[PDB]
RNA sequence: GGGAGCAAACCGGAUUAGAUACCCGGGUAGUCCACGCCCUAAACGAUGCGCGCUAGGUCUCUGGGUCUCCUGGGGGCCGAAGCU
RNA sequence: GCCGCGGUAAUACGGAGGGCGCGAGCGUUACCCGGAUUCACUGGGCGUAAAGGGCGUGUAGGCGGCCUGGGGCGUCCCAUGUGAAAGACCACGGCUCAACCGUGGGGGAGCGUGGGAUACGCUCAGGCUAGACGGUGGGAGAGGGUGGUGGAAUUCCCGGAGUAGCG
């Protein structure tokens, strides 16, 4: 039954990631998109498209992977290292806009649903706003 | 010229023996074995060789390996047909990561060398005679092929590369460019560029290694004319 | 209620310094039926339940296919990534 | 203090010479926090280390697929009241310095009142079919209960034959 969607979406997607899968799906909703659009932006991924399996709305997710390199093991250094769901639904987590995360000194971000739409932690700190914590990516 | 040969008998290889790696790299599982694209193979061999020609005609060395049944001989021309190094029986430990060491076998071998016909022989016993005699000839054996090459190859090619597994991982270690030719059998993952097709009949081996060579006098200067293969095609 | 076989306890013979054992000859509950209690266990995969995701190879039970095979459910072995 | 030291050559006991620390103090004992991510929210775990409930069924509770609006409780933002003094924090001075001591500044989570946002959660209303249940048609099975029945063997009794041992 899933009881997240997104914290398995971000799975698919840290999973899809560990064995360089070129693309990966998952299944679709309007705020997953919405994730998925700030991703991309971010440069985490090339994109994704709506799709189609036996009637059922999916998302092409395109991974983004770094280049090949030399040495044992040659396997591409990674885009998204680490992705980790944050308010989880048992425990839900909220902060105000001054209570907003640096994500690792800032390379990476911190994504979080507001009243306005899906922001970042510079967008919303900037914005004036808070809201729920979704999760972290670096 | 190119896939015109190699669709006369040189094409797929290995039958569910295989690596879901090589996954791109195929175009049809007919007859339950696997059949490897050769138009991807083409789109390859250009790439590959855009290397192995770039450190040919730059004058940078390459090591052949090549010990599995179906495909000594074959190695021990190609190579010497180009005054480059090879190994067709035992693909020894440590040749790359403690070549330091296996190469005081050479400064061991040349030592024996200067003694094949020569005034020491009138000295020392019966004893060490025949025993040198018998030292040289599998030191000779072993070290025909690694000789030619007094310092660590530029990069090396290979045949069946899970065969000589052994091998990949001094080089790689030693971050010497891997290139070799490999099959369903073996895995992409770790070769540098690749020659993807047949690493058993003679027949894909040995056209392979043609063109190879070739390629290698081509871009040093004056090709000459091509070397033994059909031994005894049955 | 039943009781052939087996068998704690129990008794005989052995062995042994000793032999409340190990081996041998017997042997009572019990083992079985019904009905009612008892509720434990190396009750062990020593691995709680449901879901999604992440190479394949090999043999096996059981179903479905316009059945060299493809697909679904279950039981073992070897193992990618990863974890330890 | 913990690991440990002392059995005839002890840097560990006792004295001595020297040396390290701190200094009108220096040591001990007690107790609080720390080190202890050793009750773990931040920040731990349970195959064999201590840790999966013997196994089901389900109550309360926790949690909840996709889509559209109504509300705006959670949630976020804005203003404003409150958030005493002393303290702490920053500056600046008064004691010759300091400890003390004053002046001024800067804010405080919380909670009260107003305005606002609607993504997530909640809530009302509607819709969908991927979750879940139902229908038809078939299949494998030492799953359970009751009733009935077969042969092989052990044991005993009755009959026959047979003799010096069996075990």
């Amino acid at each position: 039954m899933l009881t997240d969607p997104i914290a398995d979406m971000l799975t698919r997607i840290r999973n899809a990631t560990r064995v360089y899968k070129e693309s990966t799906d998952v299944p679709a909703s309007r705020f997953k998109e919405e994730i998925l659009r700030i991703l991309a932006r971010e440069g985490f991924i090339k994109g994704y498209e709506r799709v189609d399996v036996d009637g059922k709305p999916y998302l092409r997710v395109y991974l983004k992977y770094g280049p090949r390199r030399q040495g044992p093991d040659p396997r591409p250094e990674q885009v998204i290292h680490h992705i980790r769901r944050i308010s989880k639904p048992g425990r839900r987590v909220y902060v105000g806009v001054k209570e907003i995360p640096r994500v690792r000194r800032g390379l990476g971000i911190a994504i979080l649903s507001t009243s306005k739409g899906v922001l970042t932690d510079r967008e919303a700190r900037k914005l004036g706003v808070g809201g729920e914590l979704i999760c972290e990516v670096w | 010229v190119k896939e015109l040969l190699e669709a006369g008998v040189h094409f797929g290889h290995e039958r569910k023996r295989w690596n879901p790696k090589f996954a791109r790299y195929i175009y049809a599982e007919r007859n339950g074995i696997h059949i490897i694209d050769l138009q991807k193979t083409m789109e390859e061999l250009e790439r590959t060789f855009r290397f192995i020609e770039d450190l040919a005609m730059r004058g940078g060395t390459i090591l052949f390996v090549g010990t599995k049944k179906q495909a000594q001989d074959i190695v021990r021309m190609e190579a010497e047909r180009a005054g480059m190094p090879y190994v067709n029986q035992r693909w020894l430990g440590g040749m790359l990561t403690n070549f330091k060491t296996i190469s005081q076998r050479v400064h061991r071998l040349e030592e024996l060398e200067a003694l094949f016909a020569s005034p020491e022989i009138e000295e020392r016993p019966k004893k060490e005679q025949v025993r040198l005699k018998h030292e040289l000839e599998r030191l000779q054996k072993y070290l025909s092929g690694f000789r030619l090459l007094k310092r660590l190859p530029d990069a090396i090619f290979v045949v069946d590369p899970t065969k000589e597994a052994i091998a990949v991982r001094e080089a790689r270690k030693l971050f010497i460019p891997v290139i070799a030719l490999a099959d369903t059998d073996s895995d992409p993952d770790l070769v540098d560029y690749i020659i993807p097709g047949n690493d058993d009949a003679i027949r894909s081996i040995q056209l392979i290694l043609s063109r190879a060579v070739d390629l290698i006098i081509q871009a040093r200067g004056g090709v000459v004319e091509p070397s033994p293969s059909y031994a005894l095609v049955q």
